[PDB]
């Protein structure tokens, strides 16, 4: 033992630094959305890796003393490496990869730390799921509806990827909790409309209406198509007592041209309101992995973000990781290992989560929203899903992507099994789960004859 | 200086549509929808009849024949953004194995590259532009998934295309396809703007070349700096393609590639326009009842491209064959002089008239027209039938686009719009 | 011995790379043998690595040439043609067409063919000339030891050393006649004694100083033309040797080999025995690699 | 960079229409790096879209013999996408032609020679 | 040290900064063709426009001094528009090593050389240093050169980026970093 509790120390380095690789962060189980298959040597996946570290079996039982560099041990001061292992497994390697350890300031890294390290933080209340499963139902069924009701349409719609509605919403939540009154958004073709209709409340009944084949526009101007339009809205916050602004802008199809206009609006804003670290005004970005990783503009953007003059305080990117461009592999599209590695040029952490499991989604948005309050540095949520249709409703994925699509026609939608999971612990029971499915669609339908009117 | 025809002879065309509809390995299973195109591909070569898709892969062949080594890179070109020539086919069953026919050709054949690219216009293009300046040898495509993407790498158009003969002597033949047309799409999927490369030329209107010069074209091409067109058969397609590679200098080449007429029934040709001693066609006459009796017509049209089908459909629908004539301009970048005004002369008694898809401060309009009056002695007014102008490449209100293009109909074959006028 | 382990490892896809790799080989010597035989030339070379890829499509763009204007081409009989990449004739006597020029700049350069003919009677005059002056010294051109020189350039190199040269001061002897040979190197340093046997010296140099260089270094000279040969005779055993011990259907050199070099690369060779070098083109390099065309690459120094 | 700053001052401009937004370019020559903020969002954007945009784009241009990419802003590119009708000329008779006239159009250009039209414009 | 290490072929592409100085050492163009640049009375017998002398390629092949071994040398002309030339020089790197039948890119090399302002400040370094890797497109190891002296055009270097070094787009596909004071 003279000098085996260097090697635990060592520990610690790779999971904190590495831990990430080995995470299960693809929700299909084929795909590493890493790029890597391989196990670094740093991480303990069987016990003979012991070896790589002078230890063997014996060692498991013997109990050590944390640093002060770890949350895991809570209460406790000293742990066996045997538990030692498990919580330091469970902090990085599952559902949730942390890449923070490339920031030289102490008092970020001992931030995050805390919040991902210490057990029993990540815990939801009943009430929290409940609001969780409505707000999944009405995004799932949303998209349903429109299906039903308009086939051959390119709708560009979220099916593999029902989580990004309760994420926003928890986002702008915990924002108003921390003082914003005015938030301004930009985002891309994939999951306009839902986002229109759920988010920013915009009347359903105008969603109907643009669908309608005999529309004429009466302004003098040529017009843009669905994918492409401004809205305001001002609304109350359920959970908050405060009302908030959310504002969207109408961009061109031309990919991620469309951030420093809203980094630009956001700094107006923050201008005439007397702001001066922008503390009542706040921006989101969504964007997606193949677009992220290839357009120049991502760069020139993210070193605006902190010169004088020209930094906002501040701003949440959204990345949506299908781990697919339009029919281009993943592996043909970059040379890094993650889409979002442009973050790492300006020290901002990243949070990567298997959105298969919305619980910890929502802990990862909630952490997120307070990160930029206290620090007022950009952060982004990196959130690895699949597409379950083809790029268009009309597009024909086997062609080109034989095995990904087959393993997908034989996986659940995240409703159910979120469903199936809260009726086993108790929290809901059936006759609930379908009462508001059918609500929703009363909603749905009445709108649909008002368009028609 | 001069060309040889393009042209070749018919056994080696049939070699190449028989090995593209086939598929090399018994093994390979091939998607059920994919089969039916590669069963229809069979039922087109046995008919001597090509469609977009087949002229492409005897252009490359041919090439690839004597050692040209052929690149085609670009965003999801493997397969087609609309999903035509798939070029590559994955197995159902066994992952990442992959067959490429056209690799299977000939025993002794220059390499095949077809690659889909990272998501980036300015890097790509830049690459495909250093790839190409190599060797005079090699045939370098660039493809964009529409040609509206395309100004996100105007430097490098502006910079090093457009002046690079002019400001160093290097020469470098370069092709790039843009896909263009207005089809009630939304506005960034529409226009490829061929205003602004038309603007780029180093062409005088007034300057006129002489008519009595050899061939008049090798010198065309020749005192240009970059050669455009807009093919609207898949014939053409195949002769600009080996036109670019026999003659003895090496130009720049833009090529606007339709996007409808991929699948358009009466848009293919048959294997008579291939045979040796044919020529690409700058300038398509005007072939049909009207050029049996020319003094009856009294209104002649000029178009480019997808065009065409619309108007001779509207003509027919009103009993109009034999009053009206439609002629076709397929380069358009040395403008022909020589062919059109022989058009003129063909009917002596017939206003003319430029039709066109667009809007008019864009596509070819205020290009064509000063050339147009060029030739002629301003003998007649050059009139003009299409859209009214306006600030958007289209409109995002699919109602609009469709009486727009029922308006642009109207006038052209109303025959007392400008005669009245005039 | 780690070629052991490389060999080991990469033996399979050279095999599979040659067998590749034949029917263009084949088409290669079609290719060539008939051009050579339609115009009549002397020969035909390649200065740069390049694949049997590129050298067939070489062939080709010089066969379509051929085809499209035969008369202004036929100018080239007894001409040996080398592919470079910088057009116009050689030092020598070689057409050097260039990989990065068109068929435009090509048949430029086959049209002015008697005018180069004509330059070069009288820079072989100059030599005469410059031989008779410092008594009989032959004037060479060594390639791969001279950047590539245009006839201009090199006639006017000689025009004008001999020009500054014989004008101000002169010494003469009709010494040095059977051997001693001048690079005329392009004025890098100063005279210089390479280690072949012959002499870089720059242009415009001193004629004191040269006189003093020269006078002093023959013998040492005299001896390197002959251990130069009698390596290379070595060369010639050893390399047999090599090729009869282990079949290989050719073995060659990188031209930046030193002939010692390949002394001690075919002696610690002979003494050993590798498996898959049967049958299998090798060539003596700087790196350990494989050749997309089926070539193994085994640097001098294992 | 002129792709990020210039389309951080379109974006400020359009939050408020009493200030004045002024981007100014080192030489003309280097606006079409630009080239996407300047087709899609600065000149069909009140046709697309409701928002009008009141920016001030300076750059300099004149021909000194400084070399081809020191000379000339190319002008006749953004003439060109102008919305304006060549063929037709509007009644000149009327009050306030010069304002009518530029109520409806994407865009004024201008190129000033004295100090105090640049002052007025 | 390359052509130690077996390189044959290097290509290389340059800003504006210190041309003239490569031109006549590193690329060893002859000293009167440089000065005949400089004369008024010049005429150009080219139909070419014509560029600025800043904007001429140059290609020379010599023996190198420390290695016998000849050694082939080659420089792009490119435009005042800075970083532009980057994958122009990275696809002629990919041509000559597909010709050379060189499968891992061992006897073609590429050089480039940066400034500071403007290797932090443009978006297609960005995407060039993506395509470095991609099969079908990567050349195998380039050396980028940066001259960092600390200054744009008038422009402090505190508002110029956002990062503590020019040189950080380099971390996003783990290139090892050497700064060293000239
Ligand atoms: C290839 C291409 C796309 C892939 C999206 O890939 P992605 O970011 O991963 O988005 P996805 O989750 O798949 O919807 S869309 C549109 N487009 C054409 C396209 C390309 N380049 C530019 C500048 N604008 C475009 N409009
Ligand atoms: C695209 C482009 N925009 C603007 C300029 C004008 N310009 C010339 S030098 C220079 C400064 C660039 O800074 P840096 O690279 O650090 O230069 P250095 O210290 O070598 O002078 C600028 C902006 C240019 N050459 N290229
Ligand atoms: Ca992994
Ligand atoms: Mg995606
Ligand atoms: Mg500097």
């Amino acid at each position: 033992l003279v000098e085996d509790h260097l090697a635990v120390q060592s520990l610690i380095r790779a999971y904190q630094i590495r831990g990430h690789h080995v995470a299960q962060l693809d929700p299909l189980g084929i795909l590493d959305a890493d790029l890597d298959s391989s196990v670094p040597a740093d991480i303990i996946s069987s016990t003979d890796k012991l070896g790589f570290y002078g230890l063997d079996e014996s060692d498991l039982d013997k109990v050590f003393h944390l640093p002060t560099t770890t949350f895991i041990g809570g209460q406790e001061s000293a742990l066996p490496l045997r538990e030692i292992i498990r919580r330091l497994e469970m902090a990085y390697c599952q559902h949730i990869g942390v890449e923070f350890m490339f920031i030289n300031d102490l008092e970020q890294c001992q931030w995050i730390r805390q919040k991902f390290e210490t057990p029993g933080i990540m815990q939801f209340t009943n009430e929290e799921k409940r609001t969780l499963l409505a707000r999944l139902v009405r995004s799932t069924r949303f998209e349903e509806f429109l299906q039903r009701k308009w086939s051959s349409e390119k709708r560009f719609g979220l099916e593999g990827c029902e989580v990004l509605i309760p994420a926003l919403k928890t986002i702008i939540d915990k924002s108003s909790e921390n003082g914003v009154d005015y938030v301004i958004m930009g985002m891309p073709h994939r999951g306009r409309l839902n986002v229109l209709a759920n988010v920013i409340r915009k009347e359903l009944e105008q969603i109907f209406c643009q669908f309608d084949s005999k529309l004429e526009a009466a302004d003098e101007g040529s017009g843009d198509v669905k994918y492409h339009l401004g809205m305001y809205h001002r609304r109350i916050n359920r959970v908050t007592d405060r009302n908030i602004t959310l504002s969207l802008v109408a961009n061109p199809s031309h990919l991620e041209a469309a951030d420093p206009v809203v980094m630009g609006k956001t700094k107006a804003e923050q201008f005439y309101c007397g702001d001066t670290e922008g503390k009542k005004v706040m921006s989101i970005l969504l964007h997606g992995d193949a677009a992220f990783a290839g357009q120049g503009i991502v760069y020139e953007t993210f070193h605006l973000s902190d010169l004088p003059s020209y930094t906002t305080h501040g701003t949440v990117h959204v990345v949506v990781n299908n781990q697919i461009g339009f029919t281009t592999d993943p592996r043909m599209a970059r040379s890094s290992p993650y889409p979002t590695d442009v973050a790492r040029v300006v020290n901002a952490p990243i949070f990567h989560v298997n959105s298969d499991d919305p619980e910890a989604v929502m802990y990862v948005c909630k952490v997120a929203a307070e990160w930029r309050s206290t620090f007022h540095k950009d952060v982004v949520v990196d959130l690895v899903c699949y597409r379950r249709n083809g790029h268009n409703e009309m597009d024909e994925p086997m062609f080109t992507q034989p095995l990904m699509y087959k393993q997908i026609r034989k996986q659940k939608p995240v409703l159910q099994k979120y469903a199936e999971l809260l009726v086993s612990q108790g929290v809901v029971n059936q006759p609930e789960y379908e009462e508001e499915i059918s609500k929703y669609d009363k909603i749905c339908e009445e709108a649909f004859a008002r368009s028609k009117d | 200086m001069s060309c040889p025809s393009t042209g070749l002879t018919e056994d080696i065309l049939t070699h190449i549509g028989n090995v593209a509809s086939s598929v090399p390995v018994e093994n390979f299973t091939i998607h059920g929808g994919l089969s039916r195109i590669l069963k229809t591909r069979g039922e087109m070569v046995k008919n001597r009849t090509v469609d977009w898709a087949l002229a492409e892969y005897m252009a490359f062949g041919s090439l690839l024949k004597e050692g040209i080594h052929i690149r085609l890179s670009g965003q999801d070109v493997e397969r087609g953004t609309f999903s035509h020539r798939h070029h590559v086919l994955h197995d159902q069953n066994v992952d990442k194995r992959t067959c490429i026919p056209m690799n299977h050709l000939w025993p002794n054949q220059a390499p095949y590259t077809v690659c889909n690219s990272s998501l980036s216009e300015y890097g790509v293009l830049g690459f495909e532009l250093g790839f190409a300046m190599a060797s005079p040898n090699a045939l370098v495509l660039w493809e964009a998934q529409f040609g509206d993407f395309h100004n996100t790498a105007q430097c490098i158009i502006d910079q090093f295309i457009c002046p690079g003969q002019a400001k160093w002597v290097r020469q470098n033949g370069i092709v790039l396809l843009l896909p263009h047309g207005m089809e009630g799409m939304g506005p960034e999927h529409s226009s490829a703007r061929p205003e602004r490369f038309l603007q780029m030329c180093n062409d005088d209107p007034d300057v006129l070349p002489d008519l009595k010069e050899a061939n008049f074209d090798i010198n065309q091409l020749y005192d240009c700096n970059w050669v455009v067109v807009n093919c609207s058969t898949p014939g053409n397609f195949f002769h600009v393609l080996r036109r670019q590679i026999l003659l003895p200098f090496r130009k720049p080449l833009i090529i606007f590639t339709p996007k409808s007429l991929l699948r358009h029934p009466e848009a293919r040709s048959s294997f008579d326009e291939m045979l040796p001693g044919t020529h690409f066609q700058r300038v398509i006459p005007e072939d049909g009842p009207a050029a049996q009796n020319p003094e009856n017509v009294k209104r002649l049209l000029f178009c480019t491209g997808k065009v065409y089908y619309d108007l001779t459909r509207e003509r027919k629908a009103r009993d109009m064959v034999g009053q009206v004539a439609i002629t076709r301009i397929e380069q358009l970048s040395p403008f022909p002089f020589d062919l059109l005004l022989k058009e003129v002369q063909k009917y002596p008694n017939a206003e003319l008239a430029w039709c066109q898809e667009e809007h008019k401060n864009q596509g070819y309009y205020d290009y064509v027209k000063p050339r147009l009056r060029t030739t002629i002695s301003r003998a007649k007014p050059v009139w003009y039938a299409g859209r009214d102008p306006a600030a958007a490449p289209a409109t995002g209100n699919k109602k609009t686009h469709l009486t727009e293009l029922q308006r642009l109909l109207d006038t052209a074959f109303d025959l007392d719009v400008f005669k009245n006028f005039s | 011995t780690t070629l052991t382990s490389w060999l080991d490892n990469n033996g399979k896809s050279a095999v599979k790379k040659l067998k590749n790799s034949l029917p263009l080989r084949k088409e290669l010597d079609r290719l060539k043998d008939e051009l050579s035989h339609q115009l009549q030339l002397s020969d035909i070379r390649w200065q740069r690595s390049w694949g049997i890829a590129h050298r067939c499509s070489q062939l080709h763009s010089l066969s379509r040439l051929a085809q499209q204007n035969l008369e202004t081409l036929k100018k080239a009989k007894g001409c040996t043609i080398i592919f470079t990449d910088r057009s116009g004739m050689s030092a020598v006597g070689h057409v050097m067409l260039g990989t990065m020029d068109v068929h435009h700049h090509w048949t430029k350069l086959f049209e002015r063919l008697p005018s180069y003919f004509d330059l070069q009677r009288r820079l072989m005059i100059l030599e005469d000339q410059i031989s008779y002056l410092l008594g009989g010294i032959q004037v060479v051109y060594i390639e791969e030891l001279q950047p590539v020189l245009t006839l201009e350039e090199y006639y006017s190199l000689l025009d004008v050393f001999y020009n500054r040269l014989l004008k101000s001061r002169i010494l003469f002897h009709p010494r040095s006649l059977r051997g001693l040979q001048m690079i005329l190197n392009s004025d890098r340093y100063a005279p210089s004694l390479h280690e072949l046997g012959h002499f870089n010296i720059p242009t415009l140099c001193d004629p004191a100083n040269l006189q003093w260089f020269i006078l002093t270094k023959a013998q040492q000279a005299r001896e390197n033309m002959k251990r130069k040969e009698e390596l290379k005779v070595i060369e010639n055993e050893l390399i047999q040797a090599s090729t009869k011990k282990f079949s290989l259907e050719k073995l060659y050199k990188e031209p930046s080999i030193s002939s010692i070099q390949m002394v001690d690369c075919c002696k610690r060779l002979l003494e050993q025995s590798l498996p898959y070098l049967h049958g299998m083109h090798l060539c003596i390099s700087h790196f350990y690699s494989v050749m997309q065309d089926g070539d193994l690459c085994i640097p001098w120094n294992w």
